[PDB]
């Protein structure tokens, strides 16, 4: 032995994930002829609760009706869904918004529908991001988004007012530049930057300010505005292929699903 | 010279059981086929005689007590009579047909809590509950019933009958019958349950069927 | 035998489609020394019905002067024709038309002149659809357009009104995110999602209204209006070629064949 | 299987007539020195009913006085009632 132990009652490490692929297709009856023995078992034990169920005659179902899997994340979460919405004021004004995974946050400030369902049922986290904005509202306006990493400084988040940073500050980091006449569209990717390793959905403390957080982006316009017409962003986060999944976690409750 | 065919006039059509002979026959029309399906909207076999008659019908259900001295009929049920009824799954096989032959399995299930002690019998009779012994019921193909080693036991009984096939809308007499006598009584402690629960299963073997009636 | 049954007079399934190439190509005379035995016959033996019919000494048509066969319903169809047209008039609203099989719909709220012919000439229908839709009126107006399946709630249908539904189920079902000014184009697949197999041009009661539609497509605008000008858009649907057809039924009456 | 059905509980059809032919005769000691099995056992068990049964050392009776078999009917019912 390793450790010059021993174990006596079958009791293991237990909820290893992928247990099977969910597109329906073929690996006759099923079940029928023997006895079930799946049917009845001890789920104390984790070796009898891992035996193949039945208790009917049963036979193959067939095969499924679309070859996209709906079932893996990586084809799922590549549907866009809502993160905030933001408008501009007044001249020159920066708004800065965070990327907050933690399930403190309500919506709108932190995670909405579709986000806070999914980033809260896993501990662990790790991985790029996809980000999809659009323009809307008033034409002709020059504004500059960026993102920043934890550790560095940036301006206050979920508040429009004027750039406290200045321009080699926000040219040396990162940024792109872009008219609203011109494309009128961003999808982006968020960089991983951290010196930690990975980020959590649900934690308490100062640990929840800081490791369930991983990014930012804000954003300052100029030449907004002309004749008096409302300029609105909104954000919809996207998956990309280069993230990974820890820990499947209980799902939330219907209670802190709030929608908007 | 070239001939221009024609249609048939004369020929055998018909079912096995329905059969009528036309003078002027027509060529049935059939398009399309039994398509196979890989996504099936259900995940069953599809049902048959098999699946229909092999099922276990509970026809009979009751409770011993304490007060049920030695030798009490508890139970006196009639087996196929049981199970000729609309309010299960065979009605729909003994409505259409009248002469049958098959083989009866009886399955009793009771249930002991291991504080009371007492014994039950159950057995298979043709004919009658005549003059033959009580203590002689062993011969039959029966059951026997305890408080201390099992609780549910299955019976394979044939079919005795002195004729053919039997006649559902007017029978001779019933092929089976099962009674219950109570072959040790039933002796509680203070607290202990008073009762036992018990339960009546049956069901068909190598069904045949013959005769169909038009009427109910 | 299978079912133990015979059959005397000779009559079966009739009408398999598809008899014949429909542009003209040599498989010399036809007929004429040899007596027509395919003139007389007899139309009860459908046997006797599918007899080489002539009637006159005649010889080889020839080739036709189109490469394009005209006969195929999947380069016949590939002209896209009209659906339906609707017009924005204040800030916001949410306009919702579905995609109704019935032929009871009469046009406008329905299937209009061409797809109420062609989709009533078959029993069962089954595969995904091609809409073209054109923007039409006042410029730079920030919409969305989205599908939403059988099943899941949508709002009312032929009714311009103000949105209830959530940006939450909106961003999660799938969109599009465009401006009048950049493109001014939408040419999209119409995805088949329903839990029943396929759907049916013409049935009564609750089937009809159930069994007979399969999709929907709902616009929400925005930035709708500046300094007033009409916006008007129009559907025209098209076919793709994953789409198959079932039971050839008989075509309808000069009377509801209406035109818009 | 023939029925697509399943049994747990040993309990069949029972009381199948001849086990035996009733003139006495030989097939030493029939038990003894190995322990009785077939004393004790459950009834309730048809199979175990049907177990050899011994309680005592015995040995072989032997033969019996009457070729006439007075336990067949062909030959017991010759008699007129």
């Amino acid at each position: 032995d390793d450790s010059g132990g021993f174990s006596t009652t079958v009791s293991t490490e237990q909820n290893v994930p992928d247990p099977q692929v969910g597109i329906t297709t073929m690996r006759m009856d099923v079940s029928g002829v023997q006895a079930p023995v799946g049917a009845i078992t001890t789920i104390e034990d984790p070796v009898l609760a891992k035996k193949v169920p039945e208790t009917f005659p049963e036979l193959k179902p067939g095969e499924s009706r679309h070859t996209s899997d709906h079932m893996s994340i990586y084809k799922f979460m590549g549907r866009s869904h809502f993160l905030c919405t933001f408008t501009f004021n007044s001249n020159n004004k920066e708004y800065t918004f965070p990327i907050t995974l933690s399930s403190t946050s309500n919506p709108p400030h932190g995670l909405p529908s579709t986000l806070r369902w999914f980033f809260n049922l896993f501990q662990l986290y790790r991985g790029p991001l996809d980000l999809t904005i659009i323009i809307t509202g008033a034409t002709d306006v020059d504004g500059m988004a960026w993102f920043t990493p934890v550790g560095l400084a940036v301006d206050t988040p979920w508040v429009e007012k004027e750039s406290a940073l200045q321009i080699d500050y926000k040219t040396a980091l990162g940024a792109v530049r872009f008219n609203t006449r011109r494309t009128g569209n961003i999808q982006i990717r968020l960089p991983w930057y951290s010196y930690l390793y990975a980020v959590s959905g649900a934690l308490d403390g100062l640990g929840d300010k800081t490791d369930s957080t991983f990014g930012l982006v804000s954003i300052q316009i100029a030449n907004y505005n002309h004749s008096d017409e409302y300029l609105s962003f909104s954000c919809y986060l996207s998956v990309t292929e280069q993230s990974e999944f820890y820990f499947p976690r209980a799902p939330l409750n219907s209670n802190a699903m709030l929608s908007t | 010279e070239q001939m221009i065919q024609s249609v048939d006039r004369t020929a055998v059509t018909g079912a096995s059981y329905f059969t009528s002979v036309d003078q002027s026959s027509v060529h049935t029309a059939e398009v399309g086929s039994h398509q196979i399906e890989p996504l099936k909207t259900s995940v069953d076999k599809p049902g048959s005689k098999k699946t229909q008659g092999e099922k276990f019908f509970l026809i009979h259900s009751a409770r011993w007590l304490t007060t049920h001295a030695l030798f009490h009929e508890v139970a006196k049920l009639d087996v196929v009579k049981l199970l000729y009824n609309e309010q299960f799954a065979v009605q729909g096989l003994l409505r259409y047909h009248t002469y049958a032959r098959f083989g009866i399995e009886i399955q009793v299930q009771i249930n002991p809590t291991p504080f009371q002690q007492g014994g039950l019998i159950c057995a298979m009779v043709p004919g009658d509950q005549s003059y033959g012994s009580i203590a002689s019921l062993t011969v039959y193909p029966h059951g026997l019933l305890n408080c201390n080693i099992n609780n549910v036991v299955r019976i394979k009984v044939p079919f005795i009958y002195t004729r053919g096939a039997y006649h559902f809308k007017d029978p001779q007499y019933p092929v089976w019958e099962l009674t219950i006598r109570v072959w040790s009584e039933l002796n509680i402690g203070t607290g202990t349950s008073a009762y036992t629960s018990l339960n009546v299963l049956a069901r068909f073997t190598d069904l045949e069927l013959h005769g169909l009636t038009p009427l109910s």
